[PDB]
RNA sequence: ACACCAUGG
RNA sequence: AGGAGUGGAGCCUGCGGCUUAAUUUGACCAACACGGGAAACCUCACCCGGCCCGGACACGGACAGGAUUGACAGAUUGAUAGCUCUUUCUCGAUUCUGUGGGUGGUGGUGCAUGGCCGUUCUUAGUUGGUGGAGCGAUUUGUCUGGUUAAUUCCGAUAACGAACGAGACUCUGGCAUGCUAACUAGUUACGCGACCCCCGAGCGGUCGGCGUCCCCCAACUUCUUAGAGGGACAAGUGGCGUUCAGCCACCCGAGAUUGAGCAAUAACAGGUCUGUGAUGCCCUUAGAUGUCGGGGCUGCACGCGCGCUACACUGACUGGCUCAGCGUGUGCCUACCCUACGCCGGCAGGCGCGGGUAACCCGUUGAACCCCAUUCGUGAUGGGGAUCGGGGAUUGCAAUUAUUCCCCAUGAACGAGGAAUUCCCAGUAAGUGCGGGUCAUAAGCUUGCGUUGAUUAAGUCCCUGCCCUUUGUACACACCGCCCG
């Protein structure tokens, strides 16, 4: 059938995607969230982050 | 082929033994984890459960990249037929819950 | 876990678990009057006190739904079998939980009902239960191809400064 | 240009503009001189004048300024009158002249 | 822990930012005693959400 | 996001030639078998599987990427 | 050089079948980053542009350079006339 | 104790 | 009133135009270093070629001398895609053919929508009940006056009594020699001891001096850390105030005005379908708009925007000396972390062998400007460091259109910048470096942190705008209006 169904995706934007929306493009790697920048404002509370600065 | 008959039966028996299935939405990972892990790619698990759901037999949910599949009564019967079991055996779920 | 993760990553990972659990159980127990989770970890066991308005429907006849849910909650988060313990629970004064109200109003607006009648009803109910005031906004394509919005307010309300983080329940 | 009016839906004309040829009862013309009331004189590519009118779909939307290529529909029963169906970009105008569509008669 | 992001879903607007932060408190107590009493009393009197970890020896 | 262009080579699949099933064994006296083509002596192929004969090549059907012999 | 060796093979076996006092025809390839080696000399190569294969006869002076370095990916620009938006003054239509 | 200030898909 | 500027120069970068197979696309105060958008592959939506189905399910057909899958070699092919052809082995009811129907989509519509966010709008604004006035739309309450940062108060009073916004509130900065209490922070002492110098009495020990030298089962909490309380109230004193509400100066003081977060009613055809398994309708659906190889987003006659480095002597170069604060750190698929100390190499770098899941190790974070001493000398000069030649390493599957980095060499414009125009009030402007984000490699960006630290103001309504009252209007899509020959 096929032995050509992938080529190395082991670093850079091809490697990684958001644990919620499955998108690329603007995710937060800090502290190991791995979460899209829009998706994080959505759950920023249930994790425990509170805005008080 | 859609998958080997060996693979089908291995997936169905696991689903019946427990009564509920789970897989992440990903077609590339080479083995399903869990008790299919010695043999089966999770592409087969997804593709199998899809057919099973289109015939009743199963309820499907999806939340953050992960399917959750429950076996319903019609599923109990069909699987009990398809696997030739003692026509009254179910280790899936049997205890009165307080 | 041959060497443990650092305390920073540990607390982040706990919050992520508690977020994904709630968003999952939002989708199943929707029609069953769901109103949030509550976890509790004890030495060598993890209890999850689910919290809905009608436990008779979350449990199921002989409690099949509960075992199904415990099975997936384990199978997905990889708890060692025999470590998860899911209980049910009954909310007291169901008219004070904003989430239960939004869900019930939705399943009232979904079966076919004018908007004004449903909203009046939920306002009446969540003011009889005892609350210094409530507010309900419904927006979308109401009666035509151009969008609109309808506010129904009653009683008190606050919008600014720190007492908003208690004293106000939103959904 | 340049007004307060960001109220009308934005141009978005960047998507896939095709090319458009003649039909039965349609033909290209050039603009000679404009007149009031919206209607304008024209000159088709065989000789008729056809004092032409801007269709209701084009009112204050695509500006038919003087001396450019246009497409007009004829009337089944009257000939001295016509109506503007479309205006070409200078890109389409050269494309039609080269394609062997409009005659090597009139200039841009 | 500080996490600072643009407020806007898309790229339009004046350029406002959020400043999220989470705080972590940590303290230690030291005991000089046999193990059974301490692992007992430790095992009791914790209702709310708080993390407690007790080790073999630290002196 | 637009209309395609015409292809002039479309042919999805090979048509998978259909053959009458099994003449690879010859009964050659009453109750006596003859084998026209050997069974591939590859450890995993069970010696009940017939190796191919090409015009000058013997090739094993079940040894997907091995057992080709030059004669 | 894992399976870049097909370029090297097919480049030979084609400099061999070349009749004497002639040239080989065109091995043609997508492999734009190939180290030109002293064995590839004299050959005839077609290097993918992005749509065409452009032929390149190999000279000895091409040694140690890259293949893609001899087959450019675009037309050189020469300018038209500025359009209706070109200058901050240019915008106006009634 | 008053220079010049027109127009609007 | 002033400071630093921007516009002028070279370069970096975003937008238009031009060019092209394609240079994918959204947005035009409130677009243009914005889409967390630093694109080599991937990303990726664009362009040139090529395999796949991952087309559920139902009905019909076909079918165990058999439905159907895979594949060596030779040719073909960019390709070691059984992609197609020649060949002839394999697989065994999962498939294939035809119809109905489903599915996916960085396809279209932000002028069909949800949610979010921006903006009007940083100001003081907003609204209902019973009563009063009008046939009515409406109006008073919400105000002549003083006061306030404020629809904040005092008052007046056809209104009385209330709601929201303001304020209160939450975080942070400034003060405790008072409390709680600390080998994952210390200090003082001596138990010490040890090193070193006489450096001073003395001699060299003793008297002393230097110690991030080693100890203490010594004493304590000043420095460090972080919890509970305390403190500030226009409270005291003197003026101006209808003696009210409040303003001004001063005393005691750590401080008599620290900085943020949160924010109303009503709206906008503002932005986003390209964050979403949020989503209606339309489109395409096997010759794909659902995958691999190559190219593009970087293309350069030209117009603009946010910026970086400079035009030197209040400086450049070469040595020497001596000071921080916020932080991050081994990765759950994914597969990589911060680095000490030894050795090798001029340099980038290489090998070796320990610590760290972190107040424990990098680390007493030996940061730059600054500080001290040497050369140059008004000269496009040793200022400035563009452009270009040659060579050496690291990352990666791959570095050419040069990823980044190091060395020798080349040595452009630029001598304080026209019309215009931006930001700013005290630990502020500016100079100066250091962490976070993106990150295999990696800031001329942005988000934070400290470090040296000014000149000018304590105002006004002139300009550009904003809020309240009175007044005029032929406007209500509301002056970007309307309209005459
Ligand atoms: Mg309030
Ligand atoms: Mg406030
Ligand atoms: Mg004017
Ligand atoms: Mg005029
Ligand atoms: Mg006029
Ligand atoms: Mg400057
Ligand atoms: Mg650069
Ligand atoms: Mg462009
Ligand atoms: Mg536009
Ligand atoms: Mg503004
Ligand atoms: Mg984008
Ligand atoms: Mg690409
Ligand atoms: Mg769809
Ligand atoms: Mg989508
Ligand atoms: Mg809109
Ligand atoms: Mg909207
Ligand atoms: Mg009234
Ligand atoms: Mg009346
Ligand atoms: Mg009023
Ligand atoms: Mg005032
Ligand atoms: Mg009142
Ligand atoms: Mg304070
Ligand atoms: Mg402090
Ligand atoms: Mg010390
Ligand atoms: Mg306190
Ligand atoms: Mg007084
Ligand atoms: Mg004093
Ligand atoms: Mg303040
Ligand atoms: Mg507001
Ligand atoms: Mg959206
Ligand atoms: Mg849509
Ligand atoms: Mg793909
Ligand atoms: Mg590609
Ligand atoms: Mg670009
Ligand atoms: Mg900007
Ligand atoms: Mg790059
Ligand atoms: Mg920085
Ligand atoms: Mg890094
Ligand atoms: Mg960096
Ligand atoms: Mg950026
Ligand atoms: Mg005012
Ligand atoms: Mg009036
Ligand atoms: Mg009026
Ligand atoms: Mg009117
Ligand atoms: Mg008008
Ligand atoms: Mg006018």
């Amino acid at each position: 059938q096929q032995l050509y169904w992938s080529h190395p995706r082991k670093f850079g934007q091809g490697s990684r995607s958001c644990r919620v929306c499955s998108n690329r493009h603007g995710l937060i790697r800090k502290y190991g969230l791995n979460m899209c920048r829009q998706c994080f404002r959505q759950y920023a509370k249930d994790i425990g982050f509170i805005k008080l600065d | 082929m859609l998958m080997p008959k060996k693979n089908r039966i291995a997936i169905y028996e696991l689903l019946f033994k427990e009564g509920v299935m789970v897989a992440k939405k990903d077609v590339h990972m080479p083995k399903h984890p869990e008790l299919a892990d010695k043999n089966v790619p999770n592409l087969h698990v997804m593709k199998a459960m899809q057919s099973l759901k289109s015939r009743g037999y199963v309820k499907e949910q999806f939340a953050w990249r992960h399917f959750y599949w429950y076996l319903t009564n019609e599923g109990i019967q069909y699987l009990r037929d398809y696997l030739h079991l003692p026509p009254e055996i179910v280790p899936a779920t049997l205890r009165r819950s307080r | 876990m041959a060497v443990q993760i650092s305390k920073k990553r540990k607390f982040v990972a706990d919050g992520i678990f508690k977020a994904e659990l709630n968003e999952f159980l939002t989708r199943e127990l929707a029609e069953d009057g769901y109103s949030g989770v509550e976890v509790r970890v004890t030495p060598t066991r993890t209890e999850i006190i689910i919290l809905a308005t009608r436990t008779q429907n979350v449990l199921g006849e002989k409690g099949r739904r509960i075992r199904e849910l415990t099975a997936v909650v384990q199978k997905r988060f990889g708890f060692p079998e025999g470590s998860v313990e899911l209980y049910a629970e009954k909310v007291a004064t169901r008219g004070l939980c904003a989430i239960a109200q939004a869900e019930s109003l939705r399943y009232k607006l979904l079966g076919g009902l004018a908007v004004r009648r449903a909203c009046y009803g939920v306002l009446r109910f969540i003011m009889e239960s005892g609350a210094k005031g409530c507010e309900v906004v419904v927006s979308g394509k109401l009666r035509g191809q151009r969008a609109k919005s309808m506010k129904f307010v009653d009683g008190l309300m606050i919008h600014s400064g720190d007492p908003v983080n208690y004293y106000v329940d939103t959904a | 240009g340049g007004k307060n009016r960001r109220r009308g839906k934005n141009e978005n004309e960047s998507e896939k503009r095709e090319l458009v040829f003649k039909e039965d009862g349609q033909e290209y013309a050039q603009v000679i001189k404009m007149l009031g009331n919206g209607r304008l004189e024209a000159m088709c590519f065989d000789g008729v004048k056809r004092l032409c009118h801007i269709r209701g779909k084009l009112r204050k939307k695509v500006w038919i300024n003087t001396s450019d290529i246009i497409l007009v529909g004829l009337r089944d029963y009257q000939d001295n009158k016509a109506d503007v169906i479309l205006k070409y970009n200078a890109d389409e105008a050269r494309s039609l002249k080269a394609y062997g569509e409009l005659p090597e008669h009139a200039k841009i | 822990l500080r996490i600072t992001t643009r407020k806007t879903p898309c790229g339009e607007g004046s350029k406002t930012w959020d400043r999220f932060q989470m705080r972590i408190h940590k303290r230690l107590i030291d005991l000089h005693s046999p193990s059974e009493i301490v692992k007992q009393i430790t095992s009791i009197s914790i209702e709310p959400g708080v993390e407690v970890e007790v080790t073999i020896a630290d002196a | 996001k637009k209309s395609y262009t015409t292809p002039k080579k479309n042919k999805h699949k090979r048509k998978k030639v259909k053959l009458a099933v099994l003449k690879y064994y010859k009964v050659d006296e009453n109750g006596k078998i003859s084998r026209l083509r050997r069974e591939c002596p590859s450890d995993e192929c069970g010696a009940g599987v017939f190796m191919a004969s090409h015009f000058d090549r013997h090739y094993c059907g079940k040894c997907c990427l091995t057992y080709c012999f030059n004669k | 050089r894992r399976k870049q060796h097909s370029l090297l093979k097919r480049l030979r076996k084609a400099k061999k079948e070349a009749p004497p006092m002639e040239k080989p025809e065109v091995v043609k390839t997508h492999l734009r980053d190939m180290i030109i080696l002293p064995e590839m000399v004299g050959s005839m190569v077609g290097v993918y542009n992005g749509k065409t294969f452009n032929q390149v006869e190999i000279k000895p002076e091409m040694i140690g350079h890259y293949l893609g370095e001899f087959s450019i990916t675009y037309k050189p620009v020469k300018h038209g006339r500025p359009g209706i938006g070109a200058t901050h003054s240019s915008r106006f239509i009634p």
